[PDB]
């Protein structure tokens, strides 16, 4: 029963490849089947183009509750 | 497949043919297919509205290769 | 193995000043002094 | 203190193909011709004499950035001549016009000097 | 499909300039022969300057600057010599170049014209323009001033260096009157008739050609003294035959390269 | 300072000519005839000539630190 927006805000994804690709670059495994790209930016781009980013954002609301969304769940803009 | 050139290469089929390949818009396109003569389609993952024009466009191409140069063949 | 020759001046005479030694012109006694050209390689491109 | 040396422009690096062939993706009978270390001087005559073939359907080069020491001739022809050969062609008879060009001037120059 | 018939007509021919007519030749290739007669036609100049002493007034840099634009006698020389980059041997050698020495010193009262007259050189066939008219002022020199140096002159050729560029003016034309139509005129009656026009006094410019090629194209190649004249002319139909032979050489080779 | 050896925009050679040139307007050529004396036709070269201005004249009159 949450009430934020259903889709990901540019803000979102960015913090979320930001912070999956330097996980990648520190080897954590990869959700998607590399082609052979090697930067960790294009890897991290792929998984949430394939939706398989393992995260959910905590979205804090203002009275001091909170909504876990899975990046699976929401919808991405670009 | 008949056409496919006996040392596998199937250009014979696509550089006179007019060859379709449907993906998603936002995935990197394919490299054989981007070296390969065949006409892109682009599917939104959500939008469903916009899936409509482009399953046209698809019988529109098809309509003009086969009136072109196949309206010989029976429909 | 240089006594570090200079030139001198007004003069234009070349002077032989060690260190701890004075700028003094040996004639004259003018205090402005150069340095000679360099014996180093000079090479350029003429570009 | 960033200057590139003057030589640049035409003495060739270790591993530089003096010439590089790509075949064009979007089209058929359609390939990139990439010469390293050329400009306009030899960019203009290629064009130009490649649209002189009855089979060349497109021919034109770019220059992808000035201070990138590489050209880019484009060349399509029909289906039946590889654009590889018409550029082989073009360069083949080219280098006879400029010969008959030579011997044409030099027989000029004799016949002016006293003549 | 296959090479155009080209001709040729030299209408002036003198020790300093050429003016002649290119007929049955593509626009592009008129134009890249002329840009071969300004960037890549081989010359000798002065690329090495070890300077021993200098007390002129001029600084070492600026000596060697226009030491190295002063024009060499290069008619045989540099179809001969290798280039220096190319050259096997350590340093210099007579095979990729001409050594030249300059040890002047003034000590007459009146001031010393360092001219070219002074530029001794290794070889009787490479010297400043000067066999046969004033001479290239290098320096000035003072009662006291010097200028001893040691310099190498290298064949190299105008794209590099504008030292190495044989000509003073390349004047290329085609079209005098506007028949292509190549250049729009606001008020075509204000312009001054071309050197090639065959128009009368009467009329401005040609009627307008709609079917019509440019042909008969028109130089005026000037040198600076370096090449003859018309050796700079053969000297660029040399060099740009070789650059075809050797690019369809490499061409050739990436095609059974794959 | 010195007149230099070559004209910027095209390259003919006219260091040989400042010389000539101060003869010729030593006679009374205007610097015209002066400048069709010494053969340069082109405006480019002929601003070589005009504009330049000899200060290695001036830069002489020091004595050198020899
Ligand atoms: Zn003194
Ligand atoms: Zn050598
Ligand atoms: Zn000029």
């Amino acid at each position: 029963k949450r009430i934020t927006t259903p889709y990901m805000t540019k803000y979102e994804r960015a913090r979320v490849l930001g912070t999956r690709a330097l996980q990648i670059a520190m080897c954590a495994p990869v959700m998607v089947e590399l082609e052979g790209e090697t930067d960790p930016l294009l890897i991290a781009m792929k998984e949430l183009k394939a939706r398989k980013i393992p995260i959910i954002i905590r979205r804090y609301l203002p009275d001091g509750s909170y909504e876990d969304w899975g990046v699976d769940e929401l919808i991405i803009s670009d | 497949w008949p056409w496919l050139l006996p040392d596998g290469s199937p250009v014979d089929i696509f550089a006179k043919i007019k060859a379709f390949h449907l993906k998603y818009d936002e995935v990197r396109l394919d490299p054989n297919v981007q070296k390969w003569d065949v006409t892109v389609l682009e599917l939104s993952y959500h939008k469903r509205h916009l899936d409509r024009p482009v399953f046209l466009r698809f019988w529109e191409t098809l309509d003009r290769y086969m009136v072109k140069h196949k309206s010989h063949l029976r429909f | 193995q240089q006594p570090m020759i200079y030139i001198c001046g007004e003069c234009h005479t070349e002077n032989e000043i060690k260190s701890r030694d004075p700028i003094r012109c040996r004639e004259c006694g003018y205090r402005i002094m150069y340095k000679k050209r360099t014996k180093r390689l000079v090479v350029f491109d003429a570009r | 203190m960033n200057a590139p040396p003057a030589f640049e422009s035409f003495l060739l690096f270790e591993g530089e193909k003096k010439i590089t062939i790509n075949k064009d993706t979007k089209v058929p009978n359609a390939c990139l011709f990439t010469i390293n270390k050329e400009d306009h001087t030899l960019g203009n005559i290629i064009k130009s004499q490649l649209l002189k073939d009855p089979q060349v359907l497109f021919a034109g080069y770019k220059v992808p950035h000035p201070l990138e020491h590489k050209i880019i001739i484009r060349v399509q022809t029909t289906p039946d001549y590889s654009p590889q050969e018409a550029f082989t062609n073009a360069i083949t008879d080219l280098i006879s016009e400029l010969s008959l060009l030579e011997e044409r001037f030099r027989v000029a120059i004799k016949d002016k000097q006293e003549g | 499909p296959y090479a155009n018939q080209p001709t040729v007509r030299i209408t002036e021919l003198t020790d300093e300039n050429v003016k002649f007519i290119i007929e049955n030749t593509d626009l592009a290739v008129a134009n890249s022969i002329r840009r071969v007669f300004i960037a890549e036609v081989p010359i000798i100049a002065i690329d090495w300057v070890q300077i021993d002493a200098n007390s002129s007034v001029l600084h070492d840099e600026f000596i060697a600057h226009r030491l190295g634009l002063i024009p060499l006698t290069s008619d045989d020389i540099v179809d001969k010599l290798q280039y220096s980059r190319d050259c096997t041997c350590e340093e210099f050698c007579p095979e990729c170049s001409v050594e030249f020495t300059l040890d002047v010193r003034c000590n007459e009262d009146q001031t010393r014209h360092v001219t070219s007259r002074d530029l001794i050189s290794n070889s009787p066939r490479v010297i400043p323009v000067t066999s046969r008219q004033d001479d290239i002022l290098i320096v000035k020199l003072r009662k006291g001033q010097e200028l001893r140096l040691r310099a190498y002159a290298k064949k190299g050729f105008g794209k590099e260096h504008a030292k190495w560029n044989p000509t003073a003016g390349v004047a290329f034309e085609y079209d005098p009157d506007n028949a292509l139509r190549h250049t729009v005129y606001p008020k075509p009656e204000e312009w001054p008739k071309s050197e090639y026009s065959e128009l009368d006094e009467d009329e401005s410019q040609a009627p307008y050609d709609p079917n019509g090629k440019p042909e008969r194209f028109y130089y005026n190649v000037e040198s600076c003294g370096s090449l003859r004249p018309e050796t700079i002319v053969l000297s660029a139909l040399s060099g740009l035959k070789k650059k075809l032979s050797d690019l369809q050489t490499q061409l050739s080779h990436e095609i059974q390269s794959d | 300072m010195i007149i230099p050896v070559r004209c910027f925009t095209c390259g003919k050679i006219v260091g040989n000519k400042w010389e000539a040139y101060l003869g010729l307007l030593q006679a009374e050529y205007t610097e015209g005839d002066a400048l069709d004396a010494l053969g340069l036709k082109r405006y480019c070269c002929r601003r070589m000539l005009l504009a330049h201005v000899d200060l290695i004249e001036k830069l002489l009159n020091y004595a050198p630190l020899e």
